[PDB]
């Protein structure tokens, strides 16, 4: 009993590593894959499933299934082998020699909450745990007090005004939009040009493609104009098989979806109109500090002029007479985790843990109360 | 077999051998047999006396004086008739096959008897039911506790019926292993549309039972299911009392399917440990 | 109102099965059982490991026959089992869905060939203790079950316990005396040859003696053994010749029906008749090992017995089994045994002479019904009995000791 | 999800 | 200079004057002969008539004869008469069973280190053409693995498992003579104990005797080697490594020592004059070993059935000849005596042989 | 496992290293034999004290040592009842099929979780380090097994509530 | 994947003459199962399902179970080895992307064309799996005319003799002027 | 074969 485990269950990856460490130890996708095909020779019974890495390398003959699909858990087995993996092959350290800590998205039903409670403390009987929320870490890891998140994660995209000591509860949006409808829209756009993708491995071929060659537009009429000059905005990638394809206008297509929701034909709005909504649901003094301080975080803010762009936009909305501030810190992949683990480390938090016997005698409602 | 059948198929073969050459001439065929099935309750098949010509069934239900103590009137005429006759063996329902009468149905006969259990049970839980769909003031609660020493209650208000259950394990070994099946049980719902709710408790009786003298403890859980008319109406009310009735042996065989499933996955895994042990000798 | 315990006759062939205190074993069902294996090349390192459900998704008994897709595999061969993962799966089937008998409240009797290893014997005891949760549990040699079902042969008041039974068996035919309720430990053997073979040699024959049968229903074509279709013969050759002269009015014929097509085919009927049941007393046609009558062998282990026990024992033989069945048997068992002991008491006399002239031996071979089934009534009384609940062993016994208390055997001891 | 979306 | 007779273990091996034989037990109820043929070993005779195992053979330099001490309480002579091997039945009065056997120099008594708390010597008497046994008994309490001669074949030292090494006494005035002033003791008549181990130091595998008969050492279980100097006031030597415990004891000359066992290679040690200390050499016999492999297809999923398909022959004990030379069993010498010792051999339990050299590494 | 078991697994391999050297010691008490001195405990001449490496109260391993043989008990980290029941019952299905292993006892010792057996007629015909290395990957592998056993059990209460529910 | 399996019976086809025929055979001789189990049972009882076919050179055709086995791999694509999901799960899903409220009208309405329907009990085997997996609260009603083939020629004939649809065609004079990209936003 | 190439 030294140290601590930060886990968090992103609904794309996990992100796992030792409390005080500045860089996780294990990333890795969260793939549960089986045989889709018979199997005919005689000298391997192998591992009838598959997760990891080793699911991402022999991808060409697995039906990949996300375990976690948009922040709520589907199916309980694949995230009890992807625990098991992850504690075991990987980290190498027993459940019960140090406590783990889980993270999760805000507005999530109670039933995930004290399935996931009830599991950790049955099967692999941790001596503690706790669950907080990936905006408050990613606070903790900006060293910042105040402020609005963007936690545009994998599979949830949502934001926490938050205020000196305090937080907001009645101002938290949460959008289903996240990286797997850009991948989906992407998929359905590079069929149009002329390339088809249907199977999860051409989904993970495509989620590399966006990784890679995708970025935001500043302005979209004028980049469609400049495309419609389409003779210095087109890129060449290399598939596996060696086919090149070329890709034009889909660059700067698929990402304007999070400001356009209506194109996949969802009757919603962009990021900066639940930003704005948020925000003005407020107090008007903290509406000061809050655009003054506006962090984000998530792997799916990552495409170049993001920033700019969201700036332009709030300052457009909001009123021409105070001063907008964007931070982007080019670290806000693992932001979530360090933020965990430096709240591990805080001495005050030693004793807010929740232990076994405390949760036996009262029940799974405990983990409701604490925190909420 | 998954879903525990309710069809006793011992009467239903014997019933078959001793039809499939009732058109043979005088052919008595004497028969007594003694048999047994779920909830402890004891069958028995004897003529009445010398006379060959008629077969007679019984039961010895365990909650006989509950269902005597309601009045089961309407099952003395609608899925029986004539063929029903006064309590001999305890004071437990008991039925006879009258072969000089010409038996013109082969297969649903043998069907109806085959439920006899399930036959019997349906009368209290129907006809509550009925009481809480006729309009009628809801009929007082009532506790029905069967051979097993657990306990069943069940409440019958306006706009919806109620049941739950409390389990025992005798066991040791078995103890944990069923609290683990039904911990899960309370949740798996994302396969069921037109489904109740189903909850799970086990430290905390419910407040339902306080006044009620039934199963109360420590090492004790229950299960309670919600009942509403969209699966409780005139179609969906047989398949409901078929599950719940087959509830208590569903749990039990499945558990030791599960015993047999973690024993064949041991005996695979024992074979890889040798492979791995195989290093050792040389070539 | 005390609940009747359960009676369970497991064997090679068609299990018994039914309940005690009854007078005819209800159910009676091959041990054909099901499974969804199919053709997996990785089978020595995950049998089966069946996904989800599947596992359990196999039926049982002789509506396991018809099922064309998966695979009936019988679990036992003349006793001894490979792996009793099936033999598990059947107890849990015929138990629910047949019996519906709760394990937890019952008392089951099983029944074993006496060669059965101890291990056997001590590991399905465990299985049973750990999963069914059976309160009691005894398990007995079968001898003892045909010697009280053969009481209602006749003079049922008139107490005999002494005697000797030679059982019958899908694959194991074993011969086991009694001396007033005190078996000879030692004075037992045990018989390869059995019942099944017997159909494997007239298929054998059948196979190119005749044509007009398809491959598949060959076991249906090869069961005119249980049919009338097979008297024993006191001679050989004479019948040989017999045949081999008319060849007409002794040939008969088959009428089977196909299960496929639902077209008739018909084959004769010849040699076979008699010889398939004459291998008994030559087992050599099919065993090569075993090169040892029947007849001669029940003498020797009459003869290895004390001198006060083996006059009453050759006065009780016991018709008890399916292979006993065939008609004339007695005769031939009597008359052979009969000629040898009169042979060797005629020899023990011209070495030291005397006008006397002992009383003849008698020896008589009693036939009955009953001899279909002779273990389900011996179970039946088993369990009426009170003492069996005082004899059987308990929970607690298991629970530490061991699954050793059924390792108890009739010929062991130190 | 139950109802609304699939999760 | 490796070399394999038997895939199977060997217990003992015994070698005649011009190291042309060789005698191997296959750890059977037989014990069989190598002849040297050019630069090769080849079967020549085989020997049996004894239905017990056998662990226990030597050799005589001059009469050409070899004793057969193992299980079944007894032990054979055998003896060459012309161009084939006889037997010579021996009595010895023994319930449990012997291990361990040795010869005299001068070739006229021998010794077994019997199981049965005793210790039996025996010399040739032509009254009743038969091998009369005496025996010892007085301090034995447990049974002897390791026996060594001196010399004068007077002094005789039997090592135990009781934390002991003690020299004996024995002289049969039948076929003995008075022996020299020796500096030990009087030299005191059969049955009789001289001296004990000064202390408690693990138990005895081998013994080592000197020309000049005035220097004792012997290896235990405890990886501990001792230096019993008589010269001195019973001056006793010792030292200690992390090495695994030792089982042969033999040296080249009045200082130097060598030793083996389940270090699966020869340690050498030394013996100071006056300081009264030991030291450690390593692994004189040579550097270390390489390893090698092949593709074997065939092998490659062969093995996978039954072991992993990667796996392979390939150990950590490739590298130091830790892989195959399973253990040492004993140790004997080649040329002259116990005085320069030109060249060393040992045994081995896995099955075979080898050989090395003192001079050629030429430090 | 560098944190929580690897200095564990270090002793204890060292441990066996050290007293996996046996040799072939004639009878001493019983006529003419070989037999393994461990399980007779005739002679304390030749037994070695017992050592143990341990490091939590319910787990433990026990080390023996002999000329013929040497014995090692282990007894494994369990905590529910659910772990205890599969301990047991696994263990139960090794004893069953241990003849082939060649090294597996029949039983094991009372108090304690599974032993194996060590001999001279087992270090020869087959390898040294070999035995050692499959001693340890088997106790790391325990838990492994353990908790892919408590997985599928949790798997299999869910997929037979899952059928069950359906027909309501 | 019906040449595949007439290969494993014993009767051989590569060529594209020999494809032709077979897609008659299929076109004349295939139908759809209720229950693939049971069929393949009956099918153990091989008497009354099989039928025989005349090709042109006379030879005579003898097929079983592939007149069932074939429109199977609709509902099972797995046979030809793609990852992916029947027609009837793809419905499923499509219509549940859908809004809530006109789920009710999907159900009620479910239009079906082109000849790859044609085959006898499809559309009974397509209600069946609907109702199955969707809850069983509501009615699920499956329309099949039996004119689908030209369903979608007998719709553009309509389309085109309606009077507003004179003036959305695209004339030669825009198209010249404006460029083949009109047609992508004239109606998606 | 039956129908097609010759066996
Ligand atoms: N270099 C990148 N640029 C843009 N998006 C990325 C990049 N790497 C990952 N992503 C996207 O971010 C997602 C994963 O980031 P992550 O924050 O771990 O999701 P989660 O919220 O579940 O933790 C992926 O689905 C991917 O689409
Ligand atoms: N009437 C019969 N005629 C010939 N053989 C019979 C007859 N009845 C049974 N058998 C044979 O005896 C065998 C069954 O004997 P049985 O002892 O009941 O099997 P088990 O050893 O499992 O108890 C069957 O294989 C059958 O071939
Ligand atoms: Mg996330
Ligand atoms: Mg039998």
């Amino acid at each position: 009993e030294t140290t601590a485990l930060v886990c968090d269950n992103g609904s794309g990856l996990v992100k796992a590593g030792f409390a005080g460490d500045d860089a996780p130890r294990a990333v890795f996708p969260s793939i549960v894959g089986r045989p889709r095909h018979q199997g005919v020779m005689v000298g391997m019974g192998q591992k009838d499933s598959y997760v990891g890495d080793e699911a991402q390398s022999k991808r060409g003959i697995l039906t990949l299934k996300y375990p976690i699909e948009h922040g709520i858990i589907t199916n309980w087995d694949d995230m009890e082998k992807i625990w098991h993996h992850t504690f075991y092959n990987e980290l190498r350290v027993a459940p019960e020699e140090h406590p783990t800590l889980l993270t999760e998205a805000p507005l999530n039903p109670k039933a995930n909450r004290e399935k996931m409670t009830q599991i950790m403390f049955e099967t692999f009987n941790v001596p503690a745990m706790y669950v907080a929320i990936q905006a408050v870490l990613s606070l903790y890891a900006s060293g910042r007090t105040t402020g609005i998140v963007l936690d545009s994660g994998d599979g949830v995209t949502h934001n926490v005004p938050i205020y000196e000591g305090y937080a907001l509860p009645h101002a938290i949006m949460r959008l289903d939009l996240a990286g797997r409808d850009l991948t989906d829209y992407l998929m359905k756009i590079l069929t149009e040009r002329g390339y088809s993708f249907v199977t999860t491995a051409e989904r993970e071929i495509v989620r590399d493609i966006k990784e890679k060659l995708c970025y935001v537009a500043l302005d979209f009429e004028n980049e469609m104009a400049t495309a419609a000059s389409s003779s210095s905005l087109e890129k060449s990638y290399e598939l596996p098989d060696g086919q090149v394809i070329t890709i034009g206008n889909e660059r700067f297509r698929c990402p304007e979806t999070l400001f356009q929701p209506s194109f996949i034909g969802m009757e919603s709005a962009g990021i900066h109109e639940t930003t704005y909504n948020s925000i003005m649901k407020c107090d008007i003094d903290i509406r000061k500090d809050l655009y003054a301080n506006n962090v984000m975080s998530g792997g799916t803010t990552m495409y170049p002029g993001i920033a700019d762009r969201m700036q332009k936009e709030i300052t457009a909305l909001a009123p021409s007479t105070m001063k907008i501030k964007i931070i982007a810190p080019p670290e806000r992949k693992y932001s979530v985790w360090i933020g965990g683990s430096i709240l591990a480390s805080l001495s005050t938090f030693q004793q807010m843990w929740i232990t076994k016997q405390e949760y036996d005698e009262a029940g799974p409602s405990i983990v409701h109360r604490k925190c909420f | 077999m998954i879903l525990l059948e309710v069809n006793n198929r011992i009467i239903e073969e014997t019933l078959a051998l001793k039809f499939e050459n009732a058109a043979a001439g005088n052919k008595p065929e004497a028969v007594e047999v003694t048999f047994a099935d779920f909830d402890g309750v004891l069958y028995h098949i004897s003529n009445p006396n010398g006379d060959k010509t008629k077969v007679m069934v019984s039961i010895s239900l365990k909650f006989y004086k509950e269902l005597q103590a309601h009045g089961a009137d309407e099952l003395l005429k609608r899925v029986y008739g004539s063929y029903l006759v006064n309590p001999e063996s305890g004071y437990n329902v008991s039925l006879l096959y009258d072969l000089e009468n010409l038996p013109a149905s082969k297969d649903s006969i043998v069907h109806q008897a085959g439920m006899l259990k399930r036959n019997c049970f349906a009368s209290v839980f129907e006809k509550y039911f009925q009481f809480q769909e006729e309009g009628k003031e809801g009929e007082n609660r009532a506790v029905i506790h069967y051979r097993d020493d657990e306990t069943m209650y069940v409440e019958s208000k306006k706009d919806r019926v109620t049941v739950v259950f409390s389990t025992v394990f005798k066991d040791d070994d078995d103890v944990v292993i069923g609290k683990v099946f039904m911990q899960e049980f309370k949740e798996g719902r994302r396969a069921s549309h037109t489904a109740p709710q189903v909850l799970f408790s086990h430290r905390e009786p419910p407040l339902e039972l306080k006044d009620t003298d039934a199963a109360v403890g420590d090492n004790i859980g229950y299960i309670t299911f919600v009942l509403f008319p969209r699966h409780t109406n005139a179609s969906a009310r047989d398949n409901t009392i078929n599950l719940i009735h087959t509830f208590r042996d569903y749990l039990h065989y499945h558990i030791k399917c599960s015993k047999a499933y973690i024993h064949t996955r041991m005996r695979a895994k024992t074979s890889d440990f040798l492979k791995v042990l195989n290093r050792a000798r040389p070539d | 109102g005390r609940l009747p315990a359960c009676v369970v006759d497991c064997g090679t062939g068609y299990t018994k099965l039914g309940y005690a205190g009854n007078t005819e074993p209800q159910f009676i069902i091959p041990s054909c059982i099901a499974i969804k294996e199919s053709a997996k090349v990785g089978d020595q390192a995950q049998r089966r490991v069946m996904k989800g459900v599947d596992d359990l998704d196999f039926f049982i008994g002789d509506e396991a026959i018809e099922k064309p897709t998966y695979a009936t595999k019988w679990p036992i061969r003349h006793g001894i089992v490979e792996d009793w993962d099936l033999m598990e799966r059947f107890m849990e089937q015929v138990i629910f869905k047949y019996l519906r008998a709760e394990p937890e409240d019952h008392y089951f009797l099983l029944t074993e060939p006496p060669l059965n290893t101890p291990e056997n014997r001590e590991y399905t005891a465990e299985i049973m203790f750990e999963s069914f949760n059976v309160p009691g549990l005894y398990i007995a040699v079968q001898a003892v079950l045909a010697l009280a079902a053969s009481w209602t042969s006749r003079q049922v008041g008139e107490r005999t316990l002494t005697g000797t039974v030679i059982d019958s068996g899908d694959g194991v035919t074993h011969v086991i005396p009694v001396a007033e309720g005190y078996v000879i430990g030692s004075c037992i053997k045990h018989i390869p040859i059995a019942g099944r073979d017997i159909t494997y040699f007239i298929q054998q024959l059948l196979r190119d003696r005749e044509v007009g049968i398809p491959p598949e229903q060959s076991l249906e074509t090869a069961k005119a053994v249980k049919e009338r279709y097979s008297y024993v013969c006191p001679d050989l050759v004479k019948e040989f010749n017999k045949y081999d002269t008319d060849g007409s009015k002794w040939i008969k014929q088959y009428t089977g029906i196909n299960a496929i097509s639902k077209k008739e085919f018909s084959i004769d009927v010849g040699y076979e008749r008699f010889l398939g049941p004459e291998i008994f007393f030559h087992p050599e046609f099919a065993n090569p090992d075993f090169t040892q009558p029947i007849s001669e062998v029940v003498d020797e282990v009459i003869q290895n017995c004390p001198i006060d026990v083996r006059r009453p024992l050759y006065k009780n033989i016991v018709l008890s089994g399916g292979s006993t069945m065939f008609r004339d048997f007695g005769r031939r068992l009597q008359r052979d045994l009969k000629r040898t002991v009169d042979a060797r008491l005629k020899l023990s006399e011209e070495l030291s002479g005397g006008r006397l002239k002992p009383k003849p031996i008698d020896v008589q071979v009693i036939t009955h019904h009953m001899q279909r089934y002779a273990v389900w009534f011996g179970g039946s009384m088993l369990a009426s009995t009170p003492e069996f609940y005082q004899v059987c062993h308990t929970k607690k016994d298991y629970e530490e000791i061991g699954p050793s208390i059924c390792r108890h055997n009739p010929v062991f001891g130190v | 999800w139950x109802a609304x979306c699939p999760a | 200079a490796y070399h394999s007779f038997l895939v199977e273990p060997i217990s003992c091996h015994a070698w005649n004057k011009d190291r042309t034989q060789i005698a191997i037990c296959p750890n059977n109820h037989e014990v069989h002969i190598y002849e040297k043929s050019g630069n090769k070993w080849v079967q020549v005779h085989e020997l049996k008539e004894h239905n017990g195992q056998v662990t226990g053979i030597d050799w005589a330099p001059d009469s050409n004869r070899i004793v057969t001490c193992g299980t079944d309480r007894n032990a054979y002579v055998w003896t060459l008469k012309g161009r084939t091997w006889k037997p010579t039945l021996v009595i010895l009065r023994i319930n449990r069973a012997a291990r361990c056997v040795r010869w005299a120099p001068n070739e006229k008594k021998f010794a077994v280190g019997s199981g049965s708390r005793v210790i039996s010597i025996c010399y040739f008497e032509q009254e009743n053409d038969w091998w009369v046994c005496k025996h010892i008994k007085k301090p034995i309490r447990s049974t002897v693995l390791s026996l060594d001669w001196h010399p004068n074949s007077v002094l005789l030292a039997a090592g135990s498992c009781d934390f002991k090494c003690r020299i004996f006494s024995a002289y049969i005035k039948e076929v003995e003579e008075r022996p020299a002033p020796t500096p030990w003791g009087s030299k005191m008549p059969f049955g009789e104990l001289m001296f004990e181990s000064s202390s408690s130091c693990g138990w005895v595998h081998g013994v080592c005797f000197s020309a000049n008969g005035s220097r004792v050492a012997w290896v235990s279980h405890d990886s501990t080697v001792c230096l019993a100097d008589a010269d001195k006031k019973m001056a006793v030597a010792t030292l200690a490594s992390e090495t695994l415990p030792l089982l042969a004891v033999t040296f080249i000359t009045e200082s130097s020592l060598v030793a083996a066992g389940h270090d699966c290679f020869p340690v050498l040690f030394t013996y100071d004059s006056a300081a009264g200390k030991l030291s450690f050499g390593g692994r004189l016999d040579v550097p270390k070993q390489s390893s090698q492999r092949g593709l074997t297809a065939r092998e490659r999923f062969q093995n996978l059935d039954k072991k992993a398909s990667s796996e392979g022959s390939a150990a950590a004990g490739a590298g130091l000849d830790s892989l195959h030379k399973n253990s040492v069993s004993q140790i004997s010498v080649l040329s002259g005596g116990k005085a320069k010792c030109s060249q060393f051999c040992t045994t081995g339990m896995d099955g075979g042989m080898s050989i090395w050299d003192v001079r050629s590494l030429e430090s | 496992m560098t944190a929580t078991l690897r200095p564990y697994l270090s002793a204890v391999r060292a441990t066996l290293q050290a007293a996996l050297c046996l040799e072939n010691f004639s009878s001493q008490v019983v006529e003419r034999h070989n037999k393994p001195e461990v399980e007779v405990r005739s002679s304390k001449e030749l037994l070695l004290q017992p050592v143990t490496i341990s490091r939590n109260e319910k787990e433990k391993v026990l080390i023996e040592g002999s000329i013929n043989s040497v014995r090692v008990s282990i007894a494994v980290k369990q905590a529910d009842e659910i772990e205890k029941i599969l301990c047991h019952k696994f263990m139960r299905f090794m004893m069953m099929r241990a003849e082939n292993f060649f090294i597996l006892r029949r039983k094991p010792v009372e108090g304690y979780d599974i032993s194996f057996l060590i001999t001279n007629f087992h270090t020869e015909q087959m390898y040294k380090h070999k035995l050692v290395d499959f001693v340890i990957h088997f106790m790391e592998e325990i838990d492994k097994e353990i908790s892919e056993m408590k997985l599928s059990v949790n798997a299999r209460a869910r997929i037979v509530a899952e059928e069950f529910l359906k027909n309501f």
